[PDB]
RNA sequence: GGUGUGAAGUCAUUGAUGCCAUGCUUCCAGGAAAAGCCUCUAAGCUUCAGAUUGUAAGGAAUCGUACCCCAAACCGACAC
RNA sequence: GUGGUAACGCAUGCUGGACGUAUCAGAAGUGCGAAUGCUGACAUGAGUAACGAUAAAGGGGGUGAAAAACCUCCUCGCCGGAAGACCAAGGGUUCCUGUCCAACGUUAAUCGGGGCAGGGUAAGUCGACCCCUAAGGCGAGGCCGAAAGGCGUAGUCGAU
RNA sequence: AACCGACUAAUGUUGAAAAAUUAGCGGAUGACUUGUGGCUAGGGGUGAAAGGCCAAUCAAACCUGGAGAUAGCUGGUUCU
RNA sequence: UUAGGCAGUAAAAGCCACUUGAGUCUGGGAUUUCCGAAUGGGGAAACCCACUUACAUAAGUAAGUAUCCUGUUGUGAAUACAUAGCAACAGGAGGCGAACCGGGGGAACUGAAACAUCUAAGUACCCCGAGGAAAAGAAAUCAACCGAGAUUCCGAAAGUAGCGGCGAGCGAAAUUGGACUAGCCCUUAAGCUUUACACACGUUAGACGAACGGUCUGGAAAGGCCGACGAUACAGGGUGAUAGUCCCGUAGUUGACGAUGUGUGUUCAGUGAAAUCGAGUAGGGCGGGACACGUGAUAUCCUGUCUGAAUAUGGGGGGACCAUCCUCCAAGGCUAAAUACUACUGACUGACCGAUAGUGAACCAGUACCGUGAGGGAAAGGCGAAAAGAACCCCUGUGA
């Protein structure tokens, strides 16, 4: 059966990639928050 | 080494330079075949190199 | 135009292998590591210069370094760049 | 700045080894001494069972007046603009 | 914006009240208009975004002090 | 294992959903774009620079290249 | 073992290996069997069901501590518009070799996509990069909007 | 036939599988089907319309915050 | 600064050094790939591709090349002029950060035992902009016929007066006790910032640093017994058990070349700054909002809209409004301290926790893991004084 994940790299990228996040202003503070966060990984 | 390369000119500095890049490629070549007992030396031309080189940018300009 | 600094740089280390062996003994052809920056026509300059032999051709690849788990920590290893260097006919490095 | 150095004969103030002499081999930076024949610990090596030293806190040795045969603390003083060692019976300079 | 480029008025936030006192959030907004003033010192029309207040201050003080006080303020005129 | 040395190597028939074919015919629902490319001149340059045809010499980098893909290696928590 | 009406106290053997604490005051994260409480451990069911397509095995030999399962040989059976061979995606060393068999592998395992070590990916012509653009994205100025921004020109990206 | 689908039955229901398998079944040049990339976003989208679908979730997604909402209800509430 | 050092895991290896180039500590230089505001253009972050100018001769190297704002130079349309535009140059800015601050927007659950006014609450949240603080501030203020004298913060007055489906609730001031205090200018000031010159003054590596033996128990002594001794040092930690006297420290005494910070003068160059005492202003009408105050009899303040004076013979306020009286002078500015906060650095403290606690995290934790993603989010400390971590032998698969 079909399921939900359906992985292309650039559909990862183009949506949850870094340069995406600091697209946008609500992006960047994704960013920012990871990296308060102290996350590892900012971004997919 | 030390203040000695000081002495020396830009032109001459250089040429230790290029002696010392020379000694360190060998030294990369024998540490690969594993003719290199005298691990050492490696640090040693490579601290050297550096000596040299902080010498050349203080030389350059002033 | 290649500085010698340069061309002292651009070899690493040669490449000690049963293929590389079977290069050099078949297609005379040496295997070295290479600085992952040096561009073949870089690498060509190098044995050149620093082994005084003549190059018919240089092919490189990358091997990207195998992850490793060293107990708890997993990790990577280094990128190699590696060039297959074939030297003239009667040219022996 | 050091008490105890490489190369000082000491006697021992504690443990097993309690008023036996012998000379710092080595000082680790944990505060512990390597003194020959001191702390001696048998060790199954893969080889043999071979008697080895064993770093004993620093602080269980002292330095061996020699002249008074004692143990003895040490202070530092200046002599000839160089800080020395001296022992704080004798007031002697200590040969380091 | 809905910003008098003479005045500054900007909408300003309020409320609404019904018989039954319900506040509802609403605006009020300037009474913005555009106009363009001949100004005789430049020999050209200049195109204002400006309330209709605005109007009435440029017909007390003049074109040209207006034009100054807004160059200052950093008014693109 | 290695090398070494090696015969015949044609004809007929059948025949693709492959090719000619981005064709042809026809239909209506009327069938990308842009560049490379050819050509034309403009401003501009006219012993030039350029163009064409040719002949030498040299170059053509960099990154991927393993392996799995009706799957035990992908998506399904599983050697599903 | 002993004491008190009780909460509990006291003593003491063994264990343990460095703290404990009278008395009188003082202060509380001060007392648990329940909350389909929370965390960990360990039961019961139970050595029960099941061991994942009913395509199917049999035998000789080998290696090994051990072989139904690994190697090898002879037979048998199964797929064959696939259960074959490729490619893209996606994954990421799973590839090859040596070695190991604890855990992993629904059994064992000498075997493995498992562990460990070493090796392996060679391009003017394939692909990417690159030139070009589609949908669409972003978008100097601009227009618009409390702010944040929205829209959009020139552009610049964007392959399928 | 492929492919897309999902009408019946049986199995399965601590599954081989959080929707399948087997036998049959419908469409199969079209209002077809499929890959890649785009766009629409929560009182919002999208809907050949089932309140269907919008990541195994939907008469208002999910996450975090307001937030220890509130709970005239239920449970539980520890020594003598 | 001084005997050891070459980071750890982590051993080895090759070495260096031993009274000062071993090394370490502090400071300051140098170097500083790529990505990231990321800025030459592009981009799936850590990649791809350029132009210009120099150089190289080969197909390289170096440097430079963002956008905007402000200013200054040039150029320079439609029409003359001009302006727009365009280019160059200079100076700024952009991003990040736990809180504190000012401002722009702004809920709902909830409470009211239902609910709509009201509450929650100008809270949460979003946004913008700061600064080391910010803001506010020098009376068109109060008072009450006596007087006070900017602002901010703290104690009272006081849950008082009031407001309020007069419900739920909300909640002042006068006045008074304190902390701190400062005012200064539009005929151009105080302050602030810079700049140097001085001087002080502190910080920044550190150094020296008292005094214990014997005996007993024990694996070990810091314990016991005996007798000593220091204390401007019995803070604290370590050492084979519990140490004033073993060690590191502590008290105390000292130390800075250089570099920093601070405060004074003495300078500089700015800023303050709006110029010139306040008109589209005060006041008014309509609609809202803020004031404890819900439009009420509702003063005062702000203003979206429409209007609109007087101008010291004047004007504002004194809680509807009027008279009288008092008090102040709006429509221009600047101003420290007392106040707020602490992500970060140091020291110290605890009737705070002691591994299901204390941080989510004592441990390689915002990790593993879960999720497309935002995001969620663990478990997991303890041999011994010292590894002395069990040579060798035996069973076993050179296993376990």
């Amino acid at each position: 059966m079909k399921r939900t994940f359906q992985p292309t790299v650039l559909k990862r990228k183009r949506t949850h990639g870094f340069r995406a996040r600091m697209a946008t202003k609500n992006g960047r503070k994704v960013i920012n928050a990871r990296r308060a966060k102290g996350r590892a990984r900012l971004s997919k | 080494k030390a203040q000695d390369l000081r002495e020396k000119s830009v032109e001459e500095l250089n040429a230790e330079l290029m002696n010392l890049l020379r000694e360190q490629f060998n030294l990369r070549m024998q540490a690969a075949t594993g003719q290199l007992q005298q691990t050492h030396t490696l640090k040693a031309v490579r601290r050297d190199i550096a000596r040299v080189k902080t010498v050349l940018t203080e030389k350059a300009g002033a | 135009m290649i500085t010698e600094e340069r061309i002292l740089k651009v070899l690493r280390a040669p490449h000690i292998s049963e293929k590389a062996t079977m290069a050099a003994e078949k297609a005379n052809t040496i295997v070295f590591k290479v600085a992952k920056d040096a561009t073949k026509k870089e690498i060509k300059a190098a044995v050149e210069k620093l082994f005084e032999v003549e190059v018919k051709s240089v092919n490189t690849l990358i091997t990207k370094g195998k992850t490793k788990r060293q107990g708890l920590r997993q990790g990577r290893r280094s990128d190699v760049k590696k060039a297959y260097v074939t030297l003239k006919e009667g040219q022996d490095l | 700045a050091a008490k105890i150095r490489r190369n000082d004969e000491v006697i021992v103030l504690a443990g097993k080894d309690k008023g036996k002499k012998g000379k710092v081999t080595k000082v680790l930076a944990t505060g512990k001494v390597i003194v020959e024949g001191i702390n001696l610990v048998k060790k199954h090596q893969k080889g043999g069972i071979v008697e080895q030293e064993a770093a004993i806190d620093a602080s269980n040795v002292a330095i061996f007046n020699a002249a008074t045969g004692k143990a003895d603390r040490i202070g530092f003083r200046f002599e000839d603009g160089k800080k020395v060692r001296f022992f704080k019976s004798n007031g002697e300079t200590v040969s380091n | 914006s809905r910003v008098c480029q003479v005045t500054g008025k900007r909408p300003v936030t309020g409320n609404n009240r019904s018989h039954a006192r319900n506040a509802t959030k609403r605006r009020f907004l300037p009474n913005l208009q555009t106009h363009r003033f001949w100004v005789e010192s430049e020999k050209r029309f200049v195109k204002l975004r400006l309330s209709a207040k605005g109007m009435r201050i440029i017909d007390k003080k003049g074109i040209d002090t207006v034009l100054a006080d807004m160059r200052a303020r950093g008014e693109n005129v």
